[PDB]
C-alpha cells in the first residue's frame, strides 16, 4: 500500500482538501502512513463503541466498581483479539501484513466483525465523529464544566 | 545618507557626530532598524502614557482580582507594578515570538534585507506604491524620533519635577 | 549476519543448526562451551521447570497423594522441602536422580568427547508413539515446542517461587 | 641662535636681553622651543587673569544682563543669584562681594576638578600637537575656531606672522599686569 | 662567565621608545597596536613558554611566543576591567539609576553597594553560577592558544571574530589598527581605574559609594 | 571676498580701518559677515521692541496665568523681562535654541561656501531674484542692523547710566 | 578551515559535517582521543544515550508533575520527582527493581553492540534499528533532518534533565513550580 | 486589478478609483495579487449584502412586527417584547443562536465548496445553486439566488449593471446599519438620528 | 510667471506690476514655481469673489431678510440687529454644519477637476474656472451649474472675458478690505466713518458650543 | 673621565690637589668597577643636592596640608620620623623608578652605548650642542654634586648638635 492509496480514502469534501496541516504524511515512508491509517480506524471504531457505552449506562464510576479480576479479564481478553489480529493480519492474508502487504482497515480475527470501500469512507469518518465526542464526555462531563457549551 | 528614507527637510541628513561612517554598511543597516524599532516603541509609549494618564482605560477586569480601574487611579509608570506576573508573561512571550520571528527572515536587515514587518496579522505591505512608501518611511521615523523625546520628557517629569516646563503641575506626571 | 532477536549485533555463528535459533546469544557463551553441552544444559534446565512449575501450582491448588502420610500434612509447596528432608522424601527422590545423573554423566561426555552422534537433550524416551516415520522438519517442529515450553516454564517457576515466598497466600501468587 | 629667534622686536632693539640671552645660546633648538613655548603659555594664563581680574574687581558675576539690576559692567548688582554650586550653597552674587583673593577660596573643590580635568585635556591636545607631531610654530596648539590659520596659505604670511608677535607683546604686558596688580592685593607696591 | 641572557632580551642598538635609557625589548617591534616599547623589566622576553599553563609542555612539543601570551593575557584583562569599572559603578548609581536587577537577591536594601557584592552573593549562589558560566567560555575560547603553539593557527592575539555589529568588516589594515589601540588604551586605564575603586573603597577610612573618596 | 560682498556703502567704501577682513581666512570673513548679520537681526528687532514697548502698546490682555502684558507694559522694557515667567522664557531659550541648532546644522554652512542663515519657520526666505535688486536689499538691511546697534546699545546706555544721549533720559521708560 | 561554532579556531579533523549535529564544537579536541576504549564512535554513542535518557526525563517528570502518577502509584502525591521516588521507593519498589535489571540487561547488551559496532563497520553509533514505523525507509533528506532533531532536540533536554535533577534536589519543589517561583521573583 | 478598476468607474464617474490604504495590491495567505482581489471582492460584497438585509430586517424588527405563529414546543414567542432589536437578539434563547449561526454557515460553506471560486476564475457574490454540484443528499427544490426564477432571460448588460448599483446599495447601507449600532451604544455618534435609537449599551459585537 | 506680469499691465498702469515679498519667484511644498504661481492666482481670486459675494452679503443683510420660518422650533429668524456679523452665532449651530457641508463639496469639486473634466490649476487650467456640473448632471439628478447656470453668458467675444478677469480681480482686491472695512470697524475701529455699526464676536467663526 | 681636572685645592691637606684626585687608586686597581663607581657618584650626586635644597626650604615655606605645618613638625631633622605614612609612597616610588633602572644597571659594561649616569633626561634641552662645554656642563654636575655630598653632611649635624636656623651656631 503506496501513501496515494492511503489518502485515497476517506473523501475530502468537508474539509476540501486532504487535511494535514502539520503535513505529518510527508514525514517517513508509505509504511509509516499505513500505520497512521490503522491507527486512525482502530481509534476511531473503539470510540464509536465507547460513546454509546457512556449512554448506555448513563461515568468513569462504573469502572471503579468494577473488581481486580474484572479488570484482568476484558483487559487480556482484548489483548487476546489485539494479539491474533497483527498473526492473521501476516499469515492470513494474502498481500501479509498491513505495514507489509495488507489492507490498513482489514482487521482480521474470525468472529469479531460477524458499495463496501463507499462503507469504508463511512467508517473512518462515522469514528472520526466519536474521537471528538467521547474527548467531548471526558472532558466537558467530567474534567472543568463549561467545555462544549453543547 | 540622504537617499535613505530618514532624511528630510530641516537637518537632512543629520549626522553631526558622523556616526555612520564609524562602522560598515552592515552597521549603518543595524542603526537604521533599531532607530525604527526604538521608533515604533516609544511611539506606543507617548500614546500609552498619554491614553492611560488621560484615565481612559478598558470597561472591565484585567485579571480575577485586578480591575482596569484600580491601575487607572495610579500614575502610568506605577500601573505596570500592578499588571499581574501572569500578564506579563503574555506580553513579554508573545514579544519573544515577534522578535524571534522578524529576526529570522531569509536575508537579514543588516545585509540588505527587509526591516521588521508585521508579524500577526501577517499583512503584506511589498506592493505598496514606493513613492508613498518613501513619503510614509519619512513619517514614521520623524513621528518616532518626536516620540522618543516624548516619553523621555515623560519619564523626567515625572521623577525629576520641573524639568520640562509644560508638565510642571499636569496631574499625570 | 544481524542476529534476528538482536538486529543491532552480529550473528553468532555457532548456532547455526540447533532449533532454538533465533540469535540471541549476545554474551557469546557459546563461543566458550560446546553447544552440545549448551543445549543439553537447556533442555535439561527446561525439562526441570516444567515438572517444577506443575509440581508447585498443582500442590499449593490442594492436590495430595492417596493416601496421605501424616508426616506429609500440614504443608504448602514452601514449606515441602524443609519438612521432608527431614522425613527422607526429598533423598529417596535425590537418590534416583543420582542415579539418573549418573548414567547421563556417561551419555553427555560420551556426547561431547567421545562422538557418540547423541543429540542433546535425547534419551530414547517416546513410549506413546510421537515422531512416527515423521520428517525431520516436523520432528524439528516438535523440538522447538519442547524448548519453548521449557524455557517459558524456567521463568514461570521463577515468578511462582518468588512470588510464593513473598505473599504465602493463595494460589495465583503461591 | 636664541638672538635670531622669533619674539624680538623693536622694544629692545631687535636685540634679546642679556640676562635672558646667557641661559639659552648654548643651548639645542628644542630649549629655544621649550621656552617660547612657555612663555606664549604663561602670556594666555595672565592674558585671561586680567580680564577675569577686570570682572571680579568689579561686580559683573553671573546672570549677564546689560539692562539695570542685571549684573552688568555698569550696574554690578543682579536679582537672580545664580546659584553656582547647589550642594554647597554659594551663588555668583556672593563671589563678587568678597575679594578678588577670596573668589577663589569660594569655588568648591569638586568645581575645580572639572576646571583642571578640561585644562588637563587641553594640555595633553597642546602636548601632542607641538612637541609628538613636531610643529614649527611655538605656542601652535591646533586651536583655531574661525580659521584664521588658513589665511593665504600658511604661517609664512605676514598676517599670522604679525599675529604671532602681537600675541607674545600682549601676554608679555599681561604678565606684568597681573603681577601687578596680585601684589597690591597682597602688598601695596604700585611703585 | 658564560654568555649572558642580557643579550637576548635586548636589541642593544635601539633605545625603548617609552623608557629612552633602556635597551629596546626583543620582541617589541612596534607592530602590535598600544607598542610605544614600554618593557622596562623585559616580560616579554622571558624564553618561557607560558601556554604551559594549559597545556604541559610534556604533552606534545609546542610553543607559544611571550608576547602572544603577553598580548592575549592583557587583551583579558582590558576586556574584563572595561566591563567590571563599568559594572561596579552601573551598581552603584554613579550613573544615576541604581542598575540592578529585578530579583530581590539583588536589590538595594539587600545589597547596599558593590562593595559588599561578592560575599553577599558567594553566600547566595550567584557567584558560584557566574563561575560555571565564565568557566565553560574560558574552555571553549582558551584553547585556541594551543593551537597557536603549535603553529596551526594564524589567529592574531585576542582576535576571536566577534564583531556582531561589524564596525571593522571593510575596514582597511590601518583604522583597524587605531581601532584595537583604542581598545588596549581605554582597557589600561580601566584596569588602573579599577585598581582605584577596589582599593579606595577596601580602606579603613570607608566610602563604599560613589565617587569612593 | 570683501569686495564681493554687500555691506559697501557711499559714506565710507570698505569701512576697515583694522584690516580684520583679511586677516583670517574665507572662513573666518564669513563668520564674520553671518556674525554682523545675526547681532544686525537681534538689533533690529531689540530697537523696534524697545520702542514699541515705551510705546505702552501690547498685546491683549493676560500673558500668563498670572502675569498680564499690561503689567509689563508699565515697568521699562529692559525691567519687564525680569517679571516674564520662568516658564515662558524656557519656551523662548528653546525656540531660539531650535532655530540655532537648525540653522548652524542646515547643509552647507556658511562658514564653507554656503548661504547665510534664513527664516526656519516657515521656510520660504522671501529672497529676490535679481542680483542687481537683491544686493541693494541685503546692503539695506546691514546697515539699519548697523545703526540699530548702535541705537541699542544707546537704549542701555540711558537705562544704567543716566544721560550719556541728548536725545533721551528724560524720558519714563528709556 | 575553522569551525562554525567556534569561527576563531580551526576544524577538529574527525569532524566532516558527515553526523548530525556537527558544526565542529569541539575546543578541547576530544574527538581525537583514542585510547582508554575511547574514540569518537563511543564518544558519539555516550552522546546520543545522554540525548535519549534525558529526553524521557524530561517528559517523565512532567508527565508527573502535571497529570499526577499513574494509576497504581497514587501514594506519590509530591510535586518534587526526586522526592516523589522515595515515596514509590517505599510503597512499590519491585517495580523499580525489575525495571533496573531490565535496563542491565538491556545496557550490557548495548555495550556489546557498541563494541562489536565499533570493530566492525555495521553499525552506526546509537543505531538499535528501533524503526518500526519506517521513518527511514524513505525521503533521505527528510530521514536526515530527523536524525538532526534527534540530536538537537536531546542536547537541549541534557540540561533540562541536569537541571531537573539539581533544581529538584535543592530546591525539593518540583520543576514547574520551581518555574512558577522564578517567574514572580525575576519580574519586572 | 485591471478590472476592478473598471468596475469602480462605473460606480462613480467622478471618484474613478479609491484606495487610501492601497489594500487593492497586498496579498494574504501568499496567493497572488489577483487571487486576493476576488477575495477583496467577495468580502465587501457578503459586507454590503449582510448590512443591506441588516437595515431592512431593523426597521422591521424595531417596528412591532412579531409575526404568527411562533414554532416552539411551548410558547416562548419571537421576542420583540423589549424591543429595541440589539436587546432583541439576546432574549432569543441561548440555543437558538446556534441554530441560526450554522445555518449561515453552510451558505458560507456552500459558497466555498462549490462549483467556483472567488480566488480563482471569479464572478464573487455568485452564490452556487443548490440544484448543481452533487455534493448535498437531499435534494431540495428552490436556489437561493432564483427560488422562482426571477429574472431568466435578462441580458448580460443588464446584469453588469446589477451589481454595480448592489455594491452602491451595499456600501451604503453599511454605513446604514453602523449608524443604528453606534447610537446603540454611543449618543452623539450620528448627529441626525439622535433620540431615535434607544442604547442598546451592552456588546453588539458578542453572540451570547 | 511672465502671464501674470500680464495682467498686471491691465491691472493698473500708474503702479504696475508689484510684489514686495516676491512671492512670484518662490516655490511652496516643492512643488514648483509654476504650481506656486497659479496656487496664488487662485488663492486670491478665491479671496476676492469671497469678499465680493459678503460685500452684498454685508448691505442687504443688514437691511432686508426674509421672514418666513428659519427652523422647525419657533423663534422664526435669529431677529436681527441689524449689525450682520453678529447674527451668524444664533443662526443655529445646526444650520451652520450644512452651511459647511456644502462648501466643503463646492470645493471637493474645484480640487476634483470636475471629475477629470478639467485638468487641474496648479497643472494647467485657467485659475478663476469652475468645474461644472455636467459630469454629475449626466449621472445622478439635474443639478443646476454653479456659475451661469441657466446660460445666460458663452454670448460674449474672446476677448471680452479678459477685460473682466482683469475687472474681476480688481473689484475682488479691493473688496477683500472693503469688507475688512466693516468687521474691523467693530473692534477699536478706526475710520472716518463712524456711523455703520457695532458689535463684538470680532472672529472666528463658530461660538459657544465647541471645544 | 670628565671630573679629573681642578684646580680646587684640597682642604687640610695643602700639598695635594683635586687634578686625578685617586689616593686609594680605584682606577688602578679596580679598573672595571670605573662605570658603576661613576653611575654611583652621580646617583649619590644629585640626591645630595636635592636634599641640601630640601633641608633648607621646609625651614620657611610648609606644604599646605596640617600635619607638616610648623606647629607638628617645628624642625625639619624630625620631619623623617613624625611622617612615616609619607616617607613610605617617597620610598616606593623611587623603587619602582630604581627598578627601571636595573637593566640598565646589568648593562654597565661595554653591553649597550650608553654612557654611566645618562639617563636621557633633557627635556629642557639645556645639554650643550658642542662637546668642548658639554665636558663642563658635566663637570659642574660633579662638582656641584660632590659639594652637596659634603654639605649634606654639614646641614644635618649642624642642625643635630646646634639645634638652630639655616647658617648655624
Ligand atoms: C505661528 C507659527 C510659527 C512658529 C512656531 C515659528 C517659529 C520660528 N520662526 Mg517664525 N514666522 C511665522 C510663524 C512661526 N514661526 C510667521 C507667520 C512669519 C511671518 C511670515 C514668521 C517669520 C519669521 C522670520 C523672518 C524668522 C522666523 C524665525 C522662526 C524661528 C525662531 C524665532 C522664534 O524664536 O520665535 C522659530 C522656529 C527665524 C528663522 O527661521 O531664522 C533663524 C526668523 O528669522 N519666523
Ligand atoms: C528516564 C526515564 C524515566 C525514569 C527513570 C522514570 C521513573 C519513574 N516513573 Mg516515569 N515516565 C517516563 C520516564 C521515566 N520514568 C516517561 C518517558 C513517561 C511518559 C511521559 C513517564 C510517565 C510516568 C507516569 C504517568 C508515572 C511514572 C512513574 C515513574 C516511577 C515509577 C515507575 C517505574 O518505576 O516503572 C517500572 C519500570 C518499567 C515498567 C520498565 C522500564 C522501561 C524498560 C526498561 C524499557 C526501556 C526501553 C527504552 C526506553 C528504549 C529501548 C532501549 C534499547 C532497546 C535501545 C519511576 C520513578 C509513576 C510514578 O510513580 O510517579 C511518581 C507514574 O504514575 N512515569
Ligand atoms: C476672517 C473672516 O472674515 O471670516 C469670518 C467669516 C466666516 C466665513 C464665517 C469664517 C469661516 C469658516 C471657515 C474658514 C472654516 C474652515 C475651512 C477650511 C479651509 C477647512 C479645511 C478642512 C481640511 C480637511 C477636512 C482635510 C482633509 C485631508 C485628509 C483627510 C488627508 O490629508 C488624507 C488624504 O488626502 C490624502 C492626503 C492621501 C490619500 O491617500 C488619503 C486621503 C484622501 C484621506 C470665520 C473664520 O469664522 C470668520
Amino acid at each position: 500500500i503506496s501513501k496515494e492509496a492511503i489518502l485515497s480514502s476517506p473523501d475530502t469534501t468537508e474539509i476540501g482538501r486532504v487535511w494535514d496541516p502539520l503535513g505529518l504524511a510527508e514525514i517517513g515512508s508509505a509504511e509509516t502512513l499505513a500505520w497512521y491509517r490503522h491507527s486512525e480506524v482502530k481509534h476511531g471504531r473503539i470510540a464509536m463503541a465507547a460513546f454509546v457505552g457512556w449512554w448506555a449506562v448513563g461515568g468513569l464510576e462504573a469502572w471503579d466498581a468494577v473488581p481486580g479480576w474484572g479488570k484482568a479479564q476484558m483487559l487480556l481478553f482484548a489483548g487476546l483479539i489485539e494479539f491474533h489480529d497483527e498473526l492473521f493480519h501476516t499469515r492470513r492474508t494474502e498481500g501479509g501484513h498491513y505495514l507489509r502487504g495488507g489492507t490498513p482497515g482489514k482487521n482480521m480475527v474470525p468472529g469479531l466483525f460477524d458499495e463496501l470501500a463507499k462503507g469504508r469512507d463511512r467508517e473512518i469518518k462515522n469514528g472520526r465523529l466519536a474521537m471528538i465526542g467521547v474527548a467531548g464526555l471526558y472532558c466537558a462531563a467530567t474534567i472543568p464544566g463549561s467545555v462544549p457549551l453543547q | 545618507l540622504s537617499s535613505l528614507p530618514g532624511s528630510t527637510a530641516p537637518v537632512g541628513p543629520f549626522d553631526p557626530l558622523n556616526l555612520a561612517d564609524s562602522g560598515s554598511e552592515e552597521t549603518l543597516a543595524w542603526f537604521r532598524a533599531s532607530e525604527l524599532k526604538h521608533g515604533r516603541v516609544a511611539m506606543l509609549a507617548t500614546t500609552g502614557y498619554l491614553v492611560q494618564g488621560a484615565g481612559i482605560h478598558f470597561p472591565g477586569m484585567l485579571s480575577s482580582d485586578v480591575s482596569f480601574e484600580s491601575l487607572s487611579a495610579m500614575k502610568p509608570l506605577e500601573a505596570w507594578d500592578a499588571v499581574p506576573d501572569a500578564g506579563k508573561a503574555q506580553i513579554l512571550g508573545t514579544i519573544f515570538i515577534a522578535e524571534m520571528i522578524t529576526e529570522s527572515k531569509p536575508v537579514h536587515y543588516t545585509k540588505g534585507g527587509p526591516m521588521p514587518t508585521m508579524v500577526f496579522p501577517a499583512i503584506d505591505f511589498s506592493g505598496v506604491d514606493a513613492a508613498t512608501l518613501k513619503r510614509k518611511q519619512d513619517s514614521e521615523l520623524n513621528n518616532g524620533r518626536l516620540a522618543m523625546i516624548a516619553i523621555m520628557s515623560f519619564i523626567s517629569a515625572a521623577n525629576i519635577p520641573g524639568s520640562v516646563p509644560a508638565l510642571t503641575n499636569n496631574p499625570a506626571f | 549476519k544481524k542476529s534476528q532477536a538482536l538486529p543491532f549485533l552480529p550473528y553468532p555463528e555457532n548456532l547455526a543448526g540447533y532449533v532454538g535459533d533465533a540469535g540471541f546469544d549476545p554474551f557469546r557463551f557459546s563461543d566458550f562451551a560446546p553447544m552440545d553441552f549448551l543445549r543439553e544444559a537447556e533442555i535439561k534446565h527446561g525439562r526441570i521447570c516444567m515438572l517444577a512449575w506443575l509440581g508447585f501450582v498443582a500442590v499449593d491448588l490442594g492436590a495430595r497423594i492417596y493416601p496421605l502420610p501424616e508426616a506429609y500434612e500440614g504443608l504448602t509447596a514452601v514449606t515441602a522441602h524443609d519438612a521432608l528432608v527431614q522425613q527422607g522424601a526429598m533423598s529417596q527422590i535425590f537418590l534416583w536422580c543420582s542415579v539418573f545423573e549418573a548414567i547421563s554423566t556417561v551419555s553427555v561426555i560420551q556426547m561431547l568427547y567421545e562422538e557418540s552422534g547423541r543429540e542433546p537433550g535425547y534419551f530414547g524416551f517416546d513410549p506413546l508413539g510421537f515422531l512416527n516415520g515423521k520428517s525431520e522438519a516436523e520432528v524439528n517442529e516438535m523440538k522447538l515446542k519442547e524448548i519453548k515450553n521449557g524455557r517459558l516454564a524456567m521463568l514461570a517457576f521463577s515468578g511462582v517461587v518468588t512470588q510464593a515466598v513473598l505473599t504465602q497466600g493463595p494460589f495465583p501468587y503461591v | 641662535s636664541i638672538n635670531e629667534a622669533f619674539g624680538i622686536s623693536i622694544e629692545t632693539g631687535n636685540k634679546c636681553p642679556p640676562l635672558g640671552a646667557r641661559i639659552l645660546e648654548d643651548a639645542q633648538p628644542s630649549a629655544i622651543k621649550w621656552f617660547q613655548n612657555a612663555e606664549i603659555k604663561h602670556g594666555r594664563i595672565a592674558m585671561v587673569a586680567t580680564i577675569g581680574y577686570l570682572v571680579q574687581k568689579l561686580g559683573v558675576h553671573f546672570p549677564l544682563y546689560l539692562g539695570p539690576s542685571g549684573s552688568n559692567c555698569f550696574h554690578p548688582e543682579s536679582e537672580t543669584a545664580w546659584l553656582l554650586s547647589s550642594s554647597t550653597g554659594v551663588t555668583f552674587s556672593d563671589i563678587a562681594k568678597a575679594a578678588p583673593l577670596d573668589a577663589i577660596q569660594m569655588v568648591p573643590v569638586a568645581g575645580w576638578m572639572q576646571i583642571f580635568f578640561v585644562a588637563g585635556w587641553f594640555e595633553s591636545v597642546a602636548y601632542y600637537r607641538q612637541w609628538v607631531k613636531n610643529s614649527p610654530i611655538p605656542g601652535d596648539y591646533g586651536y583655531d575656531p574661525l580659521g584664521f590659520t588658513k589665511r593665504e596659505g600658511g604661517w609664512d604670511s605676514e598676517e599670522l606672522t604679525s599675529l604671532r608677535l602681537k600675541e607674545i607683546k600682549n601676554g608679555r604686558l599681561a604678565m606684568m599686569t597681573i603681577a601687578a596688580w596680585v601684589s597690591d592685593e597682597m602688598i601695596p607696591g604700585a611703585l | 662567565m658564560p654568555e649572558r641572557l642580557w643579550d637576548s632580551m635586548v636589541d642593544k642598538t635601539e633605545r625603548s621608545k617609552a623608557v629612552p635609557f633602556l635597551p629596546r625589548a626583543v620582541n617589541l617591534d612596534g607592530s602590535l597596536p598600544g607598542d610605544v616599547g614600554f618593557d622596562p623589566f623585559y616580560l616579554s622576553s622571558i624564553p618561557k613558554d607560558f601556554s604551559g599553563f594549559i597545556q604541559p609542555p610534556q604533552w606534545e612539543e609546542k610553543g607559544i611566543p611571550t608576547l602572544y601570551w603577553m598580548r592575549e593575557a592583557e587583551l583579558k584583562h582590558c576586556r574584563v576591567a572595561m566591563l567590571a569599572w563599568f559594572g561596579w559603578l552601573a551598581t552603584d548609581g554613579a550613573f544615576g539609576v541604581t542598575l540592578r536587577f529585578p530579583g530581590e537577591i539583588y536589590s538595594v536594601e539587600n545589597i547596599p553597594t558593590a562593595y559588599e557584592a561578592h560575599n553577599a552573593l558567594v553566600s547566595q549562589g550567584s557567584m558560584g553560577f557566574l563561575l560555571l558560566a565564565v568557566g565553560f567560555i574560558e574552555f571553549c575560547t582558551g584553547a585556541v592558544l594551543v593551537e597557536v603553539a603549535k603553529g596551526a593557527s594564524d589567529r592574531e592575539a585576542g582576535d576571536f571574530k566577534l564583531d556582531p555589529l561589524s564596525f571593522l568588516k571593510g575596514k582597511s589594515e590601518e583604522e583597524i589598527k587605531r581601532m584595537k589601540t583604542r581598545e588596549i588604551a581605554n582597557g589600561r586605564l580601566a584596569m588602573l581605574a579599577f585598581g582605584g575603586v577596589a582599593t579606595q573603597t577596601a580602606l579603613e577610612g570607608g566610602n563604599h559609594a560613589f565617587p569612593y573618596f | 571676498k570683501v569686495d564681493e560682498m554687500p555691506g559697501a556703502t557711499a559714506p565710507l567704501g570698505k569701512f576697515d580701518p583694522l584690516n580684520l577682513a583679511t586677516l583670517g581666512s574665507e572662513s573666518t570673513l564669513a563668520w564674520f559677515r553671518a556674525a554682523e548679520l545675526k547681532h544686525s537681526r537681534v538689533a533690529m528687532l531689540a530697537t523696534t521692541g524697545y520702542l514699541v514697548q515705551a510705546a505702552g502698546i501690547h498685546f491683549p490682555g493676560m500673558l500668563s496665568s498670572d502675569v498680564s502684558f499690561e503689567s509689563l507694559s508699565a515697568m521699562k522694557p529692559l525691567d519687564a523681562w525680569d517679571a516674564v515667567p520662568e516658564g515662558g522664557k524656557n519656551q523662548i531659550y528653546f525656540t531660539i535654541f531650535l532655530a540655532e541648532f537648525i540653522t548652524e546644522c542646515k547643509g552647507t554652512h556658511y562658514t564653507k561656501g554656503g548661504p547665510l542663515p534664513t527664516i526656519v519657520f516657515p521656510p520660504i526666505d522671501f529672497s529676490t531674484v535679481n542680483p542687481e535688486q537683491l544686493k541693494t536689499r541685503q546692503n539695506r538691511e546691514l546697515n539699519n542692523g548697523r545703526l540699530a546697534m548702535i541705537a541699542i546699545m544707546s537704549f542701555v546706555a540711558a537705562a544704567n547710566i543716566p544721560g550719556s544721549v541728548p536725545a533721551l533720559a528724560g524720558n519714563p521708560m528709556f | 578551515e575553522k569551525s562554525q561554532s567556534l569561527p576563531f579556531m580551526n576544524r577538529p579533523p574527525l569532524l566532516d559535517g558527515s553526523m548530525a549535529g556537527d558544526v565542529g564544537f569541539d575546543p578541547l579536541g576530544l574527538s581525537n582521543i583514542d585510547d582508554v576504549g575511547i574514540d569518537l564512535y563511543w564518544l558519539r554513542e555516550a552522546e546520543i544515550k545522554h540525548c535519549r535518557v534525558a529526553m524521557l526525563a524530561v517528559v517523565g517528570i512532567l508527565q508527573v508533575e502535571i497529570f499526577g502518577p499513574a494509576p497504581g502509584c497514587e501514594m506519590a502525591t509530591d510535586k518534587c520527582q526526586m522526592d516523589a521516588f522515595w515515596q514509590i521507593w517505599g510503597a512499590h519498589p519491585q517495580y523499580i527493581a525489575f525495571g533496573l535489571i531490565m535496563i542491565m540487561m538491556i545496557e550490557m547488551i548495548s555495550g556489546i553492540a557498541t563494541t562489536q559496532g565499533r570493530e566492525s563497520g555495521e553499525r552506526a553509533p546509537g543505531d538499535f534499528g528501533l524503526d518500526p514505523l519506517g521513518y527511514g525507509k524513505g525521503d533521505a533528506a527528510g530521514y536526515a533532518r530527523l536524525q538532526a532533531q534527534e540530536i538537537a532536540n536531546g542536547r537541549l533536554a541534557m540540561f533540562a534533565a541536569a537541571g531537573e535533577i539539581m533544581q529538584g534536589c535543592t530546591t525539593h519543589q518540583g520543576a514547574l513550580e520551581n518555574l512558577m517561583t522564578a517567574l514572580r521573583d525575576n519580574s519586572f | 486589478k485591471d478590472d476592478l478598476i473598471a468596475i469602480a468607474e462605473k460606480s462613480n464617474p467622478v471618484l474613478k478609483y479609491y484606495d487610501p490604504l492601497q489594500l487593492g495590491s497586498t496579498t494574504i495567505w501568499g496567493e497572488t495579487n489577483s487571487a486576493t482581489i476576488g477575495f477583496l471582492r467577495q468580502s465587501e460584497i457578503k459586507h454590503g449584502r449582510i448590512a443591506m438585509a441588516a437595515f431592512v430586517g431593523y426597521i422591521v424588527q424595531a417596528n412591532g412586527i412579531h409575526f404568527p405563529w411562533p414554532m416552539s414546543f411551548d410558547g416562548t414567542p419571537f421576542p420583540a417584547d423589549a424591543g429595541s432589536p440589539p436587546e432583541q437578539w439576546d432574549a432569543l434563547s441561548d440555543a437558538a443562536k446556534w441554530q441560526i449561526i450554522l445555518f449561515i454557515g453552510f451558505l458560507e460553506w456552500f459558497s466555498e465548496a462549490a462549483g467556483k471560486h472567488y480566488m480563482r476564475g471569479g464572478k464573487p457574490g455568485a452564490f452556487p445553486n443548490f440544484s448543481d454540484s452533487d455534493l448535498i443528499p437531499h435534494p431540495v427544490p428552490l436556489n437561493l439566488y432564483d427560488p422562482f426564477g426571477f429574472s431568466k432571460g435578462k441580458t448580460e448588460a443588464q446584469k453588469a449593471d446589477g451589481l454595480i448599483k448592489e455594491l452602491n446599495n451595499g456600501r451604503l447601507a453599511m454605513i446604514g446599519i453602523m449608524g443604528f449600532l453606534a447610537e446603540q451604544k454611543v449618543e452623539g455618534s450620528v448627529p441626525l438620528l439622535k433620540g431615535v435609537v434607544p442604547h442598546y449599551d451592552g456588546e453588539v459585537m458578542a453572540p451570547f | 510667471k511672465a502671464e501674470l506680469e500680464a495682467i498686471a499691465k491691465k491691472a493698473n498702469p500708474t503702479l504696475g506690476y508689484y510684489d514686495p515679498l516676491s512671492l512670484a519667484d518662490k516655490d511652496f511644498w516643492g512643488k514648483g514655481n509654476d504650481a506656486t504661481i497659479a496656487f496664488l492666482r487662485q488663492s486670491e481670486i478665491k479671496h476676492g469673489r469671497i469678499a465680493m459675494f459678503a460685500f452684498v452679503g454685508y448691505i442687504v443683510q443688514s437691511n432686508f431678510v426674509f421672514p418666513w420660518a428659519q427652523t422647525l422650533a419657533g423663534a422664526p429668524h435669529p431677529s436681527a440687529d441689524l449689525s450682520p456679523e453678529a447674527q451668524w452665532d444664533a443662526i443655529p449651530l445646526g444650520a451652520k454644519w450644512q452651511i459647511f457641508a456644502v462648501i466643503s463639496a463646492l470645493e471637493l469639486w474645484d480640487e476634483c477637476g470636475g471629475g477629470g473634466v478639467l485638468p487641474h490649476y496648479t497643472k494647467g487650467r485657467k485659475p478663476g474656472q469652475y468645474p461644472p456640473f455636467t459630469l454629475f448632471r449626466d449621472n445622478v439628478h439635474f443639478v443646476l451649474d454653479l456659475y451661469d447656470p441657466f446660460g445666460f453668458n458663452k454670448n460674449m467675444s474672446e476677448e471680452t472675458k479678459e477685460r473682466r478677469l482683469v475687472s474681476e480681480l480688481n473689484n475682488g482686491r479691493l473688496a477683500m478690505l472693503g469688507i475688512f472695512g466693516f468687521l474691523c470697524a467693530d473692534t477699536i475701529p478706526g475710520s472716518v466713518p463712524l456711523l455703520n455699526d457695532i458689535a463684538i464676536p470680532y472672529s472666528g467663526q463658530v461660538m459657544q458650543p465647541f471645544e | 673621565m670628565v671630573g679629573a681636572e681642578g684646580p680646587e685645592p684640597i682642604p687640610f691637606a695643602p700639598s695635594k690637589t683635586s687634578k686625578n684626585f685617586d689616593p686609594v687608586g680605584f682606577a688602578e686597581r679596580s679598573p672595571e668597577w670605573l662605570p658603576w663607581y661613576r653611575e654611583a657618584e652621580l646617583k649619590h650626586g644629585r640626591a645630595a643636592m636635592l636634599a641640601t635644597v630640601g633641608f633648607v626650604v621646609p625651614e620657611f615655606i610648609r606644604v599646605p596640608g596640617e600635619q607638616f605645618s610648623f606647629e607638628a613638625i617645628p624642625k625639619v631633622i624630625d620631619a623623617h620620623d613624625a611622617l612615616p605614612e609619607s616617607m613610605i609612597q617617597i620610598f616606593g616610588w623611587i623603587s619602582f623608578l630604581e627598578a627601571c633602572t636595573f637593566p640598565a644597571m646589568a648593562g654597565l659594561g661595554g653591553k649597550y652605548d650608553r654612557k654611566p649616569g645618562d639617563f636621557s633626561f633633557d627635556p629642557l634641552g639645556l645639554y650643550p650642542t658642542d662637546p668642548e662645554k658639554q665636558k663642563q656642563m658635566q663637570l659642574a654636575e660633579l662638582k656641584n654634586g660632590r659639594l652637596a655630598m659634603i654639605a649634606i653632611g654639614g646641614m644635618v649635624t649642624g642642625a643635630a648638635v646646634t639645634g638652630h636656623g639655616f647658617p648655624y651656631l
